[PDB]
């Protein structure tokens, strides 16, 4: 809710489309990503959780 | 304000504009109590 | 044009704007709209890459 | 070269393998009760429907 | 006892526009494209055959209906669309609603059109769920033709520009009507049109001389109550056929391989299926119907 | 020329309830579809607010009317019953072969 | 015995009593409107006793069929038992006499080319003799086909259902209004035997939407020619399921070869016997969602179809 | 689900004479123009259209068979009549008289036909509510809808001789014309020496309908061009005459054309149900010398 406080205005909405594109590139197939990772586990736990 | 702009935003699509298309007899109550009009109905008089 | 919150409720279950077919050989379109599961996230972020 | 530059767009489609969370108590489910209609009535077997 | 039953299922409610476009036609016909109890939104109206962006023609959305079998209303609840379909011999009651208001009677012939008249008329929008339910129009046989008689001249009249008034205007006794043309797919009637000099053409050759000859002495000074049509003006043809001396045997030939074609006009000047009214109210507007289908 | 065996297929049983998916619905012992078309319940939802003191004149405290409804899921299961099924189900009293 | 045990039929082989109740006599209405919501109440629940009252409900099933004569040279003396069968009529022999002919037959009365059908070329010129095996009865094969007049003596009949083959007579008893009953296997009806070789489709195409139904109706048509200036004919068959108004312009569209070719020849002659084409007829509708099942018998592939309702039509004339 | 026995109101008795010739049949296919039973007889026959006062006409007449349900007969009695309501594939029996006799061959196609015989071997006078019964000609279809082949190139050379009386030959068009082929056993129709009449409701027609048929297929052909246009029309010249494709169309303009076209579009379809609409049985178990004949029968 920490995005959504002040209200949505104008600022605040288009703001919100650019977080979404952003976070469809880094974190979507996560599962796939995770076999190619020094970390792993944290990896997905800190995507499931 | 149109839809924003408010305190609590989910809350906005549905007490807004939902309820503007269902409410046209305010039915969405639990029928509990009747005030026959006397002893005896006969479906004539007013029930409450 | 409406605001998101519809737009959350109307993403997770509407069929897309005039999407393609599967298992066909030339991309069609689809016109049994009743099985194909597509989730194309290409209306919301309107974007191409 | 011809007078013009272009741009080309396609499609494509991804088997993809799906998560599906869903939260405790969020829907209140009503089961009835099955039935029993026949139909389309032919001479080796009729078709019935519940 | 069996049970013809449709019902609609609906994923998205009703709107109140759309409530009133349906709760105001308690009954009429639409199609269907599969038989069961159930069905998807986009599968019930002429809207498969036709659409806005697809240039509809008014000859193969007619003639797609000539497979399928078609349905009944029965209730319009706000989820559901409640229907019935035709069973082969089987009566029920249909109450039309439709805007040109037509006069119908008892023991008539009645079948099924697509809306030439206007097409917003008829296409309603439906907001919720897309895909709109364009209704089909149920019309006896002295218009089911007469349309079909106003297309077949009109897509003739289409190139002989490269007007209005005479070309489109349904002659009905007692009022005219104007069609919706002006975007179509007219191929479709460009073969129906190619289809006439299979036949008109080809008629001609064996026409016999003695019936003809009867125009000649029509004409001049026997002028009888229909026959004005030719204005007192002969064809020029007229006189240059009539040179043979009248052997009736190859007029008797001639007449029998005519009798032929004449049937063959049938699977060329098509309806839909059939309706049979035998029992009738008009101020009701009520109707008493067995299925027959052709 | 032998035979060895014509061998048992069997259809597991699982049905809603016995699956895990139940803890996130709602079941009771409900009957009744065909009565009740579809209705609504009219939520009328309170409001927790912060009290501190504004120089702006402060919020009253909302009253949000919450707008539920029901949804008809309709499901058709189809049988085919052929015509040896319809007779000898009625008569009776034969023979070993009967 | 038989007023033991073959009553217990008949006391329960009976239709429904349509339940009567009484209007008058208030303690009597009630006595009969109660006992008919337990008899509804068995109808609804899908139970094992409550299934099998829902069956004694039945319609009109009915069909009559048609007692024939045949000079049993002219039947082929087997039959795959759901042919289709004409009924040809020039003149009375004697008093009750008939002649028929099949699907394999009709190959067989012109003596045309292999060209137009080299399936049953091979299978029915066992079955008859060399085209002049039904020359010795009729001497009028090309006048009705010279004249354009073949096309309206044959009757359209329906399927099989048995028939006896004797030394000089073959009885035949053939199927009409409907569902043909078999005979020799009970509970099975006479299943309607199309070869390969004549049933034309319609539906075949690329993937690209079309609407099911009940309803698939198989046309009996016929088309002209004149095979080395002689008059000879062309037994085809179709399937399609797709109204009336279509299949004349997709019929046309499929005997576009014989058309073209046809008035290269009457370009300079003018018979007008030579002008009439065809016709069509109507024998009955396949319920279409079913299997035309690729049966093979003596090669010769034959479809056969299930619950084949028969009905006819006049036969339409066509270009 | 079914009760097929229609007794229809007299209002007195019948005559004296009227007794044996209508045991002379006892089954015949009348038409019921009334959904219900409870029914005058001033409804159930041809005589709420067809009658001595209204014009000889033809194809209302070919409009009310189908339009009208029929009924079978069973019993002549002396109160009323018995009909027995007709159902799509409804059984039923035939006991023939029809004057002149048609042989009914089984298993072929048996129509319904509009009567043009006459009227003293096909109608039997009701004075008792003045109603003359009329029989509908029932002829099965290769002779009953080609009825009408002979006789209509009989008809018409009758009516240029109406005109100018030195055209046709009289005993040579009555040969080909007066016997109807078919079976091998020839019929004679019925002459009419009195003055055919009912009968313009056709050929008066089918002589403008053959005025413009070569005239509609000039502008026809060059109209709606396209390399998709249908490639038979290139082999259908060798149809068409050579008169034909001569005429000018300086006699008559565009939209002069419109009331004259409509016309000749109005009458190829007018005419092509009429004789598609015949209603129309068939037989599947016959007796000869009984003349009692099981049946059936569906209206088309």
């Amino acid at each position: 809710p920490v995005y959504s406080e002040r209200g949505l205005k104008k600022a605040v909405k288009s703001d919100m489309v650019s977080m979404f594109k952003a976070h469809l590139i880094e974190h979507s197939f996560f599962l796939d990503k995770a076999e190619l990772m020094t970390r792993g586990k944290q990896y997905v736990l800190t995507m499931l959780s | 304000a149109t839809l924003e702009q408010r305190p609590f935003p989910y809350l906005a699509t549905e007490a807004n504009l939902l309820t503007q298309i269902k409410e046209s007899a305010a039915d969405g109550l639990f029928k509990s109590f009747q005030l026959l009009l006397g002893k005896d109905a006969r479906e004539g008089s007013v029930r409450f | 044009n409406r605001g998101l919150y519809t737009l959350v409720n109307e993403y997770s279950a509407r069929l897309a704007g005039a999407p393609a077919t599967s298992t066909t050989d030339l991309q069609y379109v689809v016109v049994n709209g009743t099985d194909v599961f597509l989730d194309q996230p290409c209306h919301m972020l309107q974007e191409a890459y | 070269h011809p007078g013009f530059a272009m741009t080309v767009v396609r499609t494509d489609e991804v088997l993809a393998e799906h998560i599906l969370y869903c939260s405790r108590a969020s829907t209140s489910m009503f089961v009835g009760l099955p039935s029993v209609v026949r139909r389309e009535v032919r001479s080796d077997a009729v078709t019935f429907e519940i | 006892a069996l049970d013809k039953s449709i019902v609609v299922n609906l994923t998205s409610r009703l709107f109140a526009d759309e409530l009133a476009a349906l709760q105001s036609k308690i009954g009429s016909v639409l199609p269907l494209g599969d038989c069961h109890r159930l069905q998807n939104i986009q599968a019930l109206g002429l809207g498969c055959v036709c659409s806005r962006e697809t240039s509809p023609d008014y000859i193969q959305i007619m003639q797609y209906l000539s497979k399928c079998t078609l349905a009944v209303l029965e209730e319009v609840r706000p989820d559901s669309l409640r229907l019935t379909r035709m069973d082969p011999s089987d009566n029920l009651q249909i109450k039309n609603v439709y805007a040109p208001f037509f006069q119908w009677d008892s023991n008539t012939q009645l079948a099924v059109l697509p809306p030439l008249f206007s097409r917003k008329d008829s296409t309603i929008v439906l907001e919720s769920n897309g895909f709109d339910i364009v209704f089909p129009m149920v019309v006896p046989q002295q218009l089911g033709h007469a349309i079909l008689q106003q297309l077949l001249v009109y897509h003739i009249y289409s190139k002989i520009s490269a007007l209005d008034l005479y070309t489109t205007n349904v002659s009905f006794m007692g009022r005219t009507y104007r069609l919706d043309v002006d975007n179509t797919d007219p191929r479709t009637a460009l073969r129906v049109l190619d289809d006439l000099s299979m036949y008109l053409c080809i008629l001609s050759a064996l026409v016999p001389r003695g019936c003809l000859r009867l125009l000649t002495a029509l004409v001049r000074h026997d002028r009888h109550p229909l026959t004005e049509v030719f204005e007192g003006v002969v064809p020029d043809e007229v006189t240059r056929i009539d040179l043979d001396q009248l052997s009736v045997p190859d007029d008797i030939t001639r007449m029998r391989v005519m009798f032929s074609y004449l049937q063959s006009l049938s699977s060329i000047f098509n309806l839909g299926p059939r309706l049979h009214v035998y029992a009738y109210s008009a101020e009701t507007l009520a109707a008493s119907c067995w299925y027959s289908p052709r | 020329e032998a035979l060895l065996g014509v061998y048992t297929n069997v259809v597991e049983f699982v049905k809603f309830l016995e699956t895990a998916l139940a803890a996130a619905c709602v079941n009771t012992e409900f009957k009744d579809l065909r009565r009740m078309i579809d209705g609504k319940i009219q939520f009328k939802i309170s409001m927790p607010t912060i009290a501190h003191g504004d120089g702006r004149r402060p919020n009253k405290q909302r009253q949000y009317i919450v707008m539920k409804a029901c949804n008809k899921h309709h499901i058709g299961a189809e049988i085919e019953l052929a015509a040896a099924d319809i007779e000898l189900l009625f008569a009776e009293k034969e023979t070993p072969l009967d | 015995e038989n007023a033991a045990r073959l009553g217990r039929q008949v006391l329960g082989l009976l239709p429904p009593p349509t339940h009567r109740v009484s209007l008058t006599r208030g303690p009597e209405f009630a006595r009969g409107v109660r006992d008919l919501l337990s008899k509804y109440a068995a109808s609804t629940r899908p139970t094992v006793g409550s299934l099998h009252e829902a069956l004694r409900q039945a319609p009109f099933r009915q069909p009559t069929y048609g007692d024939f004569l045949v000079y049993s040279q002219t039947f082929s003396p087997q039959e795959p038992l759901g042919t289709f069968l004409f009924s040809f009529k020039q003149e009375d022999n004697g008093s009750s006499m008939d002649m028929l002919l099949t699907p394999t037959s009709l190959f067989m009365l012109s003596g045309m080319e292999a060209a137009k059908a080299p399936q049953t070329h091979k299978v029915a010129g066992v079955w008859y003799g060399s085209g002049s095996g039904l020359a010795d009865f009729i001497p009028n094969l090309s006048e009705l086909m010279d004249t354009g007049e073949f096309h309206t003596l044959l009757t359209p009949v329906g399927p099989m259902v048995q028939s006896v083959h004797s030394t000089f007579v073959t009885k035949v008893t053939s199927a009409m209004k409907g569902v043909g009953l078999a005979r020799d296997e009970p509970r099975a009806h006479v299943g309607l035997t199309l070869p390969c070789d004549m049933l034309v489709d319609l539906d075949e195409s690329c993937p690209m939407r079309e609407p099911a139904g009940l309803n698939v109706t198989i046309y009996a048509s016929l088309v002209y020619l004149r095979v080395n200036q002689r008059p000879s004919m062309a037994l085809t068959f179709f399937q399609s399921g797709k109204g009336f108004a279509e299949v004349v312009a997709m019929i046309k569209d499929h005997f576009t070869d014989v058309i073209r070719t046809k008035y290269i020849q009457l370009r300079h002659e003018l018979y007008i016997n030579r002008l009439v084409f065809g016709a069509v007829c109507t024998l009955g509708t396949v319920p279409f969602d079913s299997h035309p099942v690729h049966q093979s018998l003596n090669s010769l592939p034959v479809l056969v179809f299930a619950n084949f309702e028969a009905a006819c039509g006049p036969w339409t004339v066509f270009l």
